[PDB]
């Protein structure tokens, strides 16, 4: 297993060699312990860098996006969800997945879905139990364009139905990339040329996840909501990265604003 | 002593009498692709000693406002020797390094620069509903420099050192390969990078695999009447460069 | 089965998995590897530097 | 069937978990493996790294490159406190923006000593001596040079080597420190003052600059995620 | 009994699943099996086999069997390129709606050499060469001669054989290629040129035809199941 | 009970199952059959053609 | 898995358990720790007091 | 180097076998052999040009 180092004793020296000196003009960084500088005493140290893996960091589930949708077309909601799939609507799960310039994982996608009845003039309103279809049309697919097509068939296309009031309904996504990693970014161009689409959002492109009511329309109709949450696992990170320091603008961008390094004092001696 | 060190790659030799060091970005030495690793299924021309030498690009004047530097690669040698004759007839190649930064300057000089090669380096841009123009990454030999101060253009990339134009913390550079060249110990930098991405080998034109930074972190000072030009030159030399999938010359 | 030991606190413990899919996506994340190696980060350089002698001779 | 009961909490979503769900491609042959340098197996592999600290925060340094370096310079008295500022990681100003507290910052436990190690941007004819200091809390931030060497402290002689490394050590009552500002749990003060002087001859510069390094010690762990509060958005960018 | 808790996802139906479940006659009889020839086991016992390849699809040629063939014939030039389309197997309008492009359209990621197999169907006296190329993406198609013979190539000779292949090789920066027309993981280009001309006594026809074929080799795989996009309905057939 | 291996990616890893009908028609869908044999759509012949030589001799 | 006895009252008796959770935290309570020691807040004294003697000679 | 001892510099020596004339460039100077000079305590350095040549003498 994986534990801190001890501290071990030392008494008093006064000799020629000086760990406690050293040359920063190097990548070489001084490896000095506190057992360098005074004295210390032995001390069994039982402390475990065990909270502190890649595979704790980065394993807790984190929402995604949430789509809306609606069975009577609310206020341009549509009758079916549609997100292209990437991992740059949010600040959280972003901003640690962009401390490292190479992943690979195994998600587990989760969805939470709820709904909530709209303010109509329909009344003796009764609906049954709503079920809710989630497709995932994996890229260059035929993509849905009405409630009911020929798409949602779900002819070879992973598909989750579920009802609500039961558990929230999950399934793991093994690797899938082209690379030997999911890239976080990427310094190149789409073209060869130099031009059209800059950045990560050229090697983007996951598919698209879309969602609807099984159930024909009821007189009242409902809104849902469905929220993506992503949890890695089985994850190897390489090459690390200093976190973001600025505030994201776009999803599809770096872009930033320049900010302050950090937060003021009033002068270089404080209490 | 251990301020001396010599460096020969190909008919090229560098030298130094003031130096720290070697850094061998992630302890990785450059080495070529295993057959385990492969996913090209043809012979890789290896022309070893006619594109692993030390090419030397254009030197940058290092004034007292002067607030850094950076050269993305490879796309500073694509104009630079045979190597760059073996980017224009090949779609894949992979190539490791050994920039060395050097600059030297009297006793009675004093400043200090960090000398970091960042993986993947994505720029911002000045506007946030753009995505930065080509020249305005690349400069080929001739760097493209930072500003002190937070810019405003259109299609300009956003270049404030202080977020290193990527919106990270400029002093939070540092977990990537560096070394810095302080003129009161060393006068030269040496870092070895290893091939760093995320596919075996990948098409050396359109898509850069690191960018070197020369970021100024104590502006050069010097009394009056002393050298007021010192250069900072940057050589940087292929190592076990190997290029795939020969076909017609260009990169339209 | 596989039989592993528990997160265990320092002053049974043991956990039986059984894996249920003919996946090994679908495996429980692995959270008992604690396996480090600092020394490429931290000491990235050519040349050994020993702590106790000066870094520039 | 085999008879069984649902014992509480059966149908939550939990999202610190990890249970099996089915694949939803089955049989699916990932990409291979290869190694890409520098896996990291964990973040005291980022921690122990070393971070310059911007120890000269004022409010027009903020968006410089003045914010990373305090200047020392030649005095005619003796000169006071270069800089001093609480210890704290993670919830001082000065330190937590770093690689030393934007990786506390997703923990809100802290342990072991940590390092800071200084560096002389001076020239190579200018020479002097400095006494760092650390202070462990319970009597405010020294105020003079005779109380800050009571406390543990090296000093610091600009030669041919030219950093040095004030290693704080641990020293707590408890076993883990609070990464937020908390008044139970104080962690010290660190002070910089001259022993000596700068002395540099005539024809060289009698302002030079001192930077601020910061790592962890290979003692140093923590415990605990909590998001980082350093992030923020409105909505979702599109 | 037993006490057991309900994991999330659990009153789903997945289609991509397995499980059991209860038969609906038990104790069902069923025929025995013979041997039927021609069992399929693989799907790359389908994509193996050679298909005709209609590189002459212009739009007055799609409901006619002149599709199949494109006309090369005796010149008093040299003659230009006798056709070229962008190799992409299921996405390029030549080759998708072929055996190798309907059993990769329900495939989103397909890999490894394929290889095209020309067939010449002049007279007994007609010969020729012909220069055969397949160029890989990042500079266009070849646009002369000169150009289209730096990519790999294979100079056919018409003779007592009448076939030659042109076996393109895999020659890619990912393991798999996206069956759909993708700019990133572009697959190259074919063309095919007059190396002499053909040449042919008097009282023999000056026109000939090529036709094309086109197999996967045995390094040939794909992954991931979606449907089809060539087959639609707008309602059950009833 | 049955152990058989999962699909596993490249560069434990094992799975029980258990039939619990009577029927073998409720047997979960085989997916582990790899076998396969081209040359009946690929080379039907009645006389082997060697690669190396010239089919029509 | 850990097999114990029951609480049993006086004049089968055994109960199985098997943990799940890789946590330690996560175990059902002890109640069959019966352990005590109550001489150190009845009898505190440096020196032993024999019962049939005097307290105080 | 006979300068100063305070003084320091580095130059690029270098030899370019014949068929392109003398390098007009320093650019073109490094393409053939070289070795650069560091002036340090060591005050001397040397360009060792090598033979290269399509005849074993040549004429003086």
């Amino acid at each position: 297993m994986g534990r801190v180092a001890d501290t071990i004793a030392r008494g008093p020296s006064n000799s020629e060699q000086i760990p406690a000196l050293t040359a920063v003009e190097t990548g070489h960084t001084s490896q000095v312990d506190p057992s360098d500088t005074m004295q210390t005493r032995h001390v069994h140290n039982y402390h475990s860098r065990s909270e502190s893996s890649i595979e704790n960091f980065l394993c807790r589930s984190a929402c995604v996006i949430y789509i809306k949708y609606s069975s009577a077309e609310s206020n341009n909601l549509k009758r079916y969800a549609e997100w292209v799939i990437n991992t740059r609507q949010v600040a959280q799960l972003r901003r640690k997945m962009e401390m490292f310039t190479y992943i690979r994982c195994d998600m587990e996608l989760t969805f939470v879905i709820t709904s909530h009845q709209e303010m109509s003039t329909a009344t003796n309103s009764d609906v049954p139990v709503q079920t809710h279809q989630i497709m995932y049309v994996p890229p260059g697919g035929p993509v849905p364009t009405s409630v009911n097509d020929y798409v949602w068939q779900t002819s070879t296309n992973p598909s989750i139905f579920w009802t609500e009031g039961n558990a929230p309904p999950r399934m793991s996504i093994p690797f899938m990339s082209i690379g030997n990693a999911y890239t976080m970014f990427y310094d190149g161009w789409s073209n060869f040329s130099r031009d059209g689409i800059y950045g990560y959002n050229s090697l983007n492109n996951m598919g698209t996840i879309y969602a609807r009511h099984v159930n024909d329309s009821s007189p009242g109709g409902l809104t849902s909501t469905i929220r993506i949450y992503f949890k890695p696992k089985h994850v190897k990170a390489y090459v690390p990265r200093p976190p973001r320091l600025c505030q994201y603008k776009k999803a599809k961008n770096v872009n930033f604003d320049v900010e302050a390094v950090t937060t003021e004092r009033a002068s270089l001696v404080t209490t | 002593s251990d301020r001396v060190r010599s460096i020969t790659l190909g008919n090229s030799t560098i030298t130094t009498q003031e130096c720290a060091n070697v850094v061998v970005g992630y302890g990785v030495w450059p080495d070529y692709l295993s057959d385990e690793e492969a996913t090209a299924e043809d012979q890789p021309t290896q022309p070893d000693v006619a594109t692993c030498r030390f090419y030397t690009l254009n030197s940058v004047k290092w004034e007292m406002q002067s607030a850094g530097w950076w050269w993305k690669f490879p796309d500073a040698l694509s104009e630079m020797g045979l190597f760059g004759q073996n980017m224009q007839y090949h779609y894949l190649g992979r190539s490791g390094y050994t920039i060395h930064v050097q600059c030297n300057a009297s006793k009675f000089h004093q400043g200090c620069l960090l000398v970091v090669c960042v993986p993947e380096a994505e720029m911002g841009c000045t506007n946030a509903e753009n995505a930065p123009t080509y020249g305005d990454l690349c400069g080929g030999e001739t760097a493209k420099q930072f500003e002190q101060n937070a810019v405003t253009g259109e299609t300009a990339v956003q270049t404030a050192v202080c977020n290193a134009g990527m919106g990270v913390g400029v002093g939070n550079l540092t977990i990537y390969p560096h070394q810095w060249i302080n003129l009161r110990t060393n006068n030269s930098a040496t870092i070895v990078m290893p091939y760093i991405n995320s596919v075996p080998m990948d098409n050396m034109f359109r898509h850069n695999n690191f960018t070197l930074m020369i970021i100024p972190f104590a502006p050069l000072d010097y009394v009056t009447g002393a050298s007021s030009y010192i250069p900072i030159t940057v050589t940087v030399a292929p190592m076990s460069a190997e290029y795939n999938g020969l076909r017609l010359a260009g990169h339209q | 089965a596989q039989v592993s030991t528990q997160k265990t606190g320092a002053h049974i413990i043991h956990y039986t998995n059984i894996n249920y899919y003919k996946d090994a996506a679908s495996n429980s994340a692995n959270r008992q590897d604690f396996t480090q190696d600092p020394s490429k980060f931290t000491e990235p350089v050519k040349d050994v530097m020993i702590k106790s002698l000066p870094a520039l001779n | 069937g085999l008879p069984t009961m649902l014992t509480p909490g059966s149908t939550q979503f939990l999202t610190s978990d990890d249970f099996q769900s089915p694949s939803a491609m089955p049989q699916f042959d990932v990409t291979p493996e290869m190694n890409i340098p520098g896996q990291v197996r964990n973040l005291m592999e980022i921690a122990e790294v070393d971070s310059v600290v911007p120890i000269n925060n004022l409010q027009a340094n903020l968006k410089t490159m003045e914010a990373y370096r305090v200047q020392v310079r030649s005095t005619d008295e003796m000169g006071g406190q270069i800089f001093g500022f609480p210890l704290q990681p993670g919830a001082s100003s000065v330190l937590q923006r770093t690689l030393l507290g934007e990786i506390l910052n997703y923990y809100t436990h802290w342990s072991g000593s940590l390092k800071l190690t200084f560096v002389f941007c001076g020239s190579a004819m200018a020479t002097g001596k400095f006494l760092l200091a650390y202070s462990p809390p319970g009597a405010g931030a020294p105020d003079s040079r005779k109380n800050a060497m009571l406390g543990t402290h090296v000093i610091w002689d600009v030669g041919l080597q030219s950093s040095c490394v004030l290693c704080v050590p641990w020293i707590s009552q408890t076993h883990y420190r609070y990464v937020v500002d908390d008044k139970y749990t104080a962690s010290g003060f660190i002070s910089c003052w001259y022993q000596t002087n700068v002395i540099v001859p005539a024809e060289a510069q009698k302002s030079c600059y001192i930077m601020c390094f910061v790592s962890a010690c290979n003692d140093f762990s923590v415990r605990m995620l909590r998001d980082t509060q350093f992030i923020k958005q409105d909505t979702f960018y599109q």
